[PDB]
């Protein structure tokens, strides 16, 4: 006919990725109706650049979360290792989080194991630390952010080695200590454990999205 | 609801970069997880990989110029399709809040 | 099935190298990764390298920039480098070969071979 009109939009090649979008030309035709006769033809582009969708997932890799709490120190061989110079073994692990559609999986160890005495309830002589520095000032949004200082009353460690060769053959591991020991210090203002003061944060502005 | 869909995310800015094109889904956007959105023009933008923190803001200037104030610093739970650590949307904000003090004293 | 062999362990001393390979066979066709994983004494088998049909891999952060994997497919073998080895990668270590899930998803392994660094 006399009447030009353009046909539907097409890609020009296949869409350039084996998953997701990407960008491809595309085209369209004069032929919705085609001129004939000497009737007007299409007006407009016969070509523009386009999102091509390919409806498949890419492939995902996965990562690792973060590692858990060490398990508490132990030997096999014994019932508790507490208090006395005796090395035990810990570990702890972690998960590879979000593999999907083939993507790779998650390189290094999934468990980490260390040497370590166990001061778990161990009485120790403790001590008095100076003022820690003043913390951060909480709630941060809330009414009425305060922010706190302590001194502390520290243990003396037992005097171990830092490292210990378990076998025969040459090789020092490191050994860390770990638990929750009870030090013993006199009271400081009432506490024999911890003083705490407080003072508020001033002129506290307002926690607003940027966005 | 369409999306601006972007091919790379700047990761030391919230800065999408480029574009691709608007007027497809979120879903259809991410189904590579390199890429980045904006569900707005200028507004904030959201990588595609699964969710973590952004690094702390800078530290705000203080509140007061002078005498003692407070200044906030922030981080934001960014990605798409999962949570941050301690069972958070995308989007949300973790602050902190300091004491400060730009002068001393107030002339 | 796909069926892997792997040979090339030995004893070395710190600051050495050795190449392991891995010679595939059967329905490798059905297989998207390639990779190395290593028992350490003491330890669970853990993946120190791996490297997909496209080419992109991933390293251990403890081997990283020390260790090399790569594919010869005109061989059908698969290669693990190791260059600046230390005490520490002393281990049995594996050829491992996973399938694309849209084939089965599986995994298959290698026997294992010795890596013993020491001084
Ligand atoms: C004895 C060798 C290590 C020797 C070494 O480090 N020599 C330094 C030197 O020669 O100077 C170790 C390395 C990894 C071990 C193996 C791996 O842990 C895997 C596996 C773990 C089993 O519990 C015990 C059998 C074994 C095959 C282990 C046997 C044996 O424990 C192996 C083979
Ligand atoms: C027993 C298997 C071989 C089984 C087999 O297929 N026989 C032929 C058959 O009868 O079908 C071998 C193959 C690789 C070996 C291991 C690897 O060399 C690594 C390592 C070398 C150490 O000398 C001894 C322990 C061991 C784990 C080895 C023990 C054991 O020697 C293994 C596991
Ligand atoms: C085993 O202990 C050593 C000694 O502390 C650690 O090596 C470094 O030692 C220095 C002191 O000279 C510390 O200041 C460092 O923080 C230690 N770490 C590093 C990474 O150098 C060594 O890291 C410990 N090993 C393990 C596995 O914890
Ligand atoms: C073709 O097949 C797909 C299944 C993927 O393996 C594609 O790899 C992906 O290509 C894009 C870039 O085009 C990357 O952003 C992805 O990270 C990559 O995995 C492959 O091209
Ligand atoms: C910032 O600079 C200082 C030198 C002051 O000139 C500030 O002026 C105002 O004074 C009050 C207290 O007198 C402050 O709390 C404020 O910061 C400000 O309103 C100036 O803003
Ligand atoms: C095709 O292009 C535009 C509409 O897309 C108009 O100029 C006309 O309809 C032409 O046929
Ligand atoms: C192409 O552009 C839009 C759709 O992309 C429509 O107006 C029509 O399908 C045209 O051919
Ligand atoms: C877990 O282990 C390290 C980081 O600890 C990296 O190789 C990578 O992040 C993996 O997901
Ligand atoms: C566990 O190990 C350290 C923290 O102890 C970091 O590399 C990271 O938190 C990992 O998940
Ligand atoms: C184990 O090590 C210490 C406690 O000994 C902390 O860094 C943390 O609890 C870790 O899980
Ligand atoms: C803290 O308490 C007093 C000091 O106040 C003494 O008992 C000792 O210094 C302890 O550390
Ligand atoms: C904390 O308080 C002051 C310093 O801020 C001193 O008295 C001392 O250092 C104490 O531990
Ligand atoms: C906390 O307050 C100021 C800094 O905020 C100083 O006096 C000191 O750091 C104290 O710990
Ligand atoms: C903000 O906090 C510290 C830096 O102050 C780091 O752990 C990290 O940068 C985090 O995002
Ligand atoms: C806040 O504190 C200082 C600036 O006052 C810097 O260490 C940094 O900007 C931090 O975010």
């Amino acid at each position: 006919g006399v009447a030009g009109g353009w046909g539907p939009w097409g890609p020009v090649s296949p869409c350039p990725v084996t998953c997701g979008l990407g960008q491809t030309m595309e085209q369209r035709t004069c032929n919705h109706p085609v001129p004939q006769h000497g009737g007007p033809f299409c007006a407009g582009d016969a070509t523009r650049t386009h999102i091509c969708n390919t409806a498949v997932p890419c492939p995902v890799d996965g990562e690792w979360d973060s590692w858990g709490e060490w398990s508490p120190c132990i030997r096999r061989n014994m019932k508790s290792i507490s208090c006395q110079e005796i090395p035990g073994q810990q570990s702890r692990g972690r998960t590879c989080r979000g593999r999907k559609f083939d993507g790779h999986r998650c390189a290094g160890q999934q468990q980490d194991i260390r040497h370590c005495y166990s001061i778990q309830h161990c009485p120790l002589k403790g001590s008095w630390s100076e003022w820690s520095t003043w913390g951060l000032c909480m709630p941060p949004c809330g009414p009425n952010p305060t922010r706190a200082r302590q001194r502390l009353c520290t243990p003396l460690l037992p005097k171990y080695p830092p490292t210990v060769s378990m076998v025969e053959g040459q090789g020092e591991k490191n050994v860390t200590f770990w638990g929750r020991p009870l030090p013993r210090c006199e009271e400081l203002q009432g506490q024999k454990l911890v003083v705490e003061e407080k003072r508020p944060c001033l002129h506290v502005p307002a926690c607003k999205d940027p966005e | 609801d369409p999306v601006l869909c972007f091919t790379q995310y700047e990761e030391s800015s919230g800065k999408c970069k480029g574009l691709l094109g608007g007027g497809v889904s979120v879903e259809d956007c991410c189904l590579n997880t390199a890429f980045a959105y904006q569900k707005r023009s200028g507004g904030l933008c959201q990588p595609c990989r699964s969710p973590r923190w952004s690094l702390w803001s800078t530290w705000a200037p203080c509140s007061v110029t002078c005498s003692e104030g407070s200044q906030l610093r922030y981080r934001r739970c960014v990605g798409w399709n999962g949570q941050c650590s301690g069972k958070v949307a995308p989007g949300t904000l973790e602050w902190q809040l300091q004491a400060c003090e730009d002068q001393q004293a107030c002339p | 099935e796909v069926q892997l062999l792997e040979s090339g362990g030995g004893l070395v001393q710190p600051g050495g190298s050795l190449r392991l390979s891995c010679a595939a066979s059967g329905r490798i066709s059905s297989i998207i990764h390639m990779a190395w994983f290593r028992q350490a004494p003491g330890k669970e088998r853990e993946l120190v390298s791996e490297i997909s049909r496209v080419g992109t891999t991933v390293y251990a952060d403890s081997v990283k920039g020390r260790f090399t994997i790569s594919r010869d497919n005109s061989k059908n073998t698969l290669y693990l480098q190791m260059n600046s080895l230390k005490p520490e990668d002393t281990a049995v270590y594996y050829c491992n070969a996973l399938q694309y899930e849209k084939h089965g998803g599986a995994d298959y392994w290698g026997q294992g071979t010795l890596v013993t660094v020491s001084s």
